[PDB]
């Protein structure tokens, strides 16, 4: 992709950790 | 009230042109909470 | 904080 | 059902729209109206932390409030923004919600005659 | 309700792809 | 055409510099509950994305 | 970061905590 | 309600500001689009006209000709708003009937999204200082179109990262209330690291007030 | 012109209302790729998700803060999210404002014979 | 005075 499971994703995830907790 | 047009008829009336009604039911009511565990 | 009872407290509260 | 106006922001351009000839909201007893001899008045744009004193004032000197818009309603786009009330329900309590960015005044109308009924 | 969770709204039918571009990619 | 501004007073509100590169809820939120002025506790906070490939 | 009692989100008292 | 929607008389404007310019540097350039329309609420095409034009650092165009229906619809505005200070009614039909227009090309009847930079969003359907194909064929910077997006994979990739993360990246225009320019300053990354928005209300502002025809949304920002 | 509301005002199969979470034809199609978060220009799209395939246990769209612009459903790669017709779903409490999954389901199921003809109507201009 |  870098440019004609199933949890979290790599741009909300602070760094892991998203929002206080990482076919 | 307006919410009471099918979808179906939703359509035609606004000159548009496990299904699934229930009209407005504000004031069922929908009530928020979490969807996960 | 997270009819005039309703401005005192956060969504549902 | 006479409304004071606190056209804010651009929920009060859709809002002026229902009052135009496609509408009319007087043919409902609605009548554009003037010094808070008002009942109802629409919350409609963005309620900016400095203006919430006077949004709070003339609602002391009016009754009912319609929140017209995402941003009267919870912030909407200024949600997260330093200068904007998260919603008017903080600061005045509110009675019909009419959602949209803005509302069409198709809206603003159903949320006009949804208090009609209430 | 289906993931396993102050009326409880709750939907009822527990749940390319068909249609051509009006589905999923391919 | 960074008046003009730039205050980033002209814009903000009186007795408030929030363009500096300042949180963006800021730190004072206001309700009714007079209005009155109170720390800023987000419902929900605001999720920062990390986009830069 | 706690849990907002209505919709489940993660509420914040921080204003820094997006600040980078 | 002759004080133009949110004014203390100087004027001690305030009243609409929203910090717009600030939750810009927060939002990717496409996000930042729709904070555009809703500053002149009465110019929205016109305003998200300089704004693509700006990014297009980095076209349809459509644009000149939705710009000029734009500029009918707030001299429409102004010069009834100001005759009010209700003709404002008779014009005001007619300003519905442009909102249709909007509604039928965008789908929303005044904060339309459709001028984006490269651009217009889609194409029209099958349709009408200063008081009434259709975008650019660079799937790096305009999204592709659905069909090819579920059929190839660099279409696929393309739609992904210019949604997520976008693409990586003053200028003024004849807005209907005068120069709207926008002074953006990026970076290098996914995101504008400046935008100032010099609205013409600001400085004009600086019972009119009905010849200025100022719109708070851009005087406060 | 005075139309009789509620005859209605004309509106385009483009219009963009309430949304709705829709399903292929049982299954849904949101399978949590997050592109209508991630784009969400108001942040009002909350998503989690865990194996369960791939699909959502979390999808709430907070519509006060919405701007109801419709990029959602432009970056859905699966048009599982959409704006739907109904531009008449005011509300009484703020509380109701804020939909669920459930309640994005039900939208979808219910205005499905529109959401559906309308698609058909544009799928062609996207 | 118009809200104050
Ligand atoms: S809700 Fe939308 S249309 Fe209404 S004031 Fe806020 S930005 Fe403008
Ligand atoms: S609604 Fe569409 S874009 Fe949003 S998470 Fe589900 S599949 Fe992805
Ligand atoms: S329409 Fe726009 S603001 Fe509303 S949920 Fe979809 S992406 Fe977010
Ligand atoms: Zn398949």
């Amino acid at each position: 992709q870098d440019m004609d499971a199933f949890t979290a994703r790599p741009w909300e995830t602070r760094k892991s950790t998203r929002t206080g907790e990482m076919c | 009230d307006g919410s009471m047009v099918p979808p179906e008829w939703h359509r035609w009336l606004h000159c548009m042109t496990y299904i699934w009604h229930k009209f407005n039911v504000s004031g069922q009511q929908y009530v928020p909470y979490s969807t996960t565990r | 904080r997270s009819m005039h009872l309703r401005p005192m407290g956060d969504l549902g509260q | 059902l006479w409304p004071m106006t606190f056209g804010l922001a651009c929920c009060a351009v859709e809002m002026m729209h229902m009052a135009a000839p496609r509408y009319d909201m007087d043919r409902f007893g609605v009548v554009f109206r003037a010094s808070p001899q008002s009942d109802v008045m629409i919350v409609a744009g963005t309620l900016t932390n400095k203006m919430a004193p006077a949004l709070r004032k003339v609602y002391d000197q009016m009754r009912y409030v319609v929140s017209m818009g995402s941003c009267a309603n919870g912030g909407g786009y200024y949600h997260y923004s330093y200068s904007v009330v998260r919603g008017c329900d903080r600061i005045v309590p509110v009675d019909i919600y009419v959602p949209g960015c803005p509302p069409t005044a198709e809206a603003l109308l159903y949320g006009i005659l949804q208090l009609q009924r209430k | 309700t289906h993931t396993g969770q102050r009326q409880k709204e709750v939907n009822e039918n527990f749940a390319d792809g068909g249609g051509g571009a009006l589905g999923h990619p391919r | 055409d960074t008046w003009y501004e730039i205050d980033m007073r002209i814009l903000t509100g009186y007795g408030f510099h929030p363009f500096r590169k300042f949180p963006l809820s800021g730190y004072v939120e206001l309700r009714y509950d007079r209005v009155v002025a109170e720390p800023v506790e987000l419902a929900q906070e605001f999720r920062k994305f990390d986009l830069n490939s | 970061r706690w849990e907002n009692p209505l919709m489940g989100w993660s509420s914040t008292a921080d204003p820094l905590s997006n600040l980078v | 309600p002759a004080a133009h929607g949110v004014l203390r008389l100087d004027p001690h404007i305030g009243l609409l500001h929203r910090g717009t310019e600030k939750l810009i540097e927060y939002k990717t350039y496409l996000q930042a689009l729709p904070y555009f329309d809703r500053l002149d609420y009465v110019s929205m095409m016109c305003n998200e006209q300089a704004y693509s034009l700006a990014v297009e650092l980095l076209p349809a165009q459509i644009r000149v000709l939705f710009g000029e229906i734009t500029r009918l619809l707030n001299h429409i505005m102004a010069v009834t708003t100001h005759a009010l200070d209700m003709p404002f009614f008779w014009m005001f039909e007619e300003r519905e009937k442009m909102f249709e227009f909007y509604e039928r090309v965008s789908g929303a009847r005044m904060h339309a999204a459709y001028i984006r930079p490269g651009g217009v969003h889609q194409d029209l359907p099958l349709l009408i200082s200063g008081r009434m194909e259709i975008k650019v064929d660079d799937a790096k910077v305009s999204p592709p179109k659905r069909a090819e997006m579920k059929t190839s994979m660099e279409s696929l990739i393309h739609h992904f990262k210019l949604y997520t993360e976008g693409y990586q990246v003053y200028t003024a225009i004849e807005a209907p209330k005068g120069e709207f320019g926008v002074y953006l300053v990026s970076d290098g990354s996914s995101r504008p690291y400046r935008c100032k928005i010099k609205a013409p209300g600001f400085a004009h502002l600086a019972v009119i007030i009905g010849t200025q025809d100022i719109v708070f949304g851009e005087v406060d920002r | 012109a005075t139309i009789n509301y509620p005859e209605k005002g004309p509106l385009s199969p483009r219009f963009r209302g309430e949304h709705a979470l829709r399903r292929y034809p049982g299954e849904e199609r949101c399978i949590a790729c997050k592109l209508c978060e991630a784009v969400c220009p108001a942040q009002a799209i909350t998503i989690e998700a865990e194996p369960r395939s791939r699909r959502t246990t979390r999808y709430d769209i907070d519509m006060t803060k919405c701007i109801y612009c419709g990029f959602c459903q432009e970056a859905c790669p699966v048009d599982a999210i959409v704006e739907g017709p109904n531009f008449e779903f005011s509300t009484e409490t703020h509380e109701e404002l804020l939909y669920n999954k459930e309640k994005l389901l039900n939208n979808g199921d219910k205005w499905e014979a529109e959401i559906a003809a309308n698609i058909q109507a544009d799928y062609l201009y996207r | 005075e118009c809200g104050f």
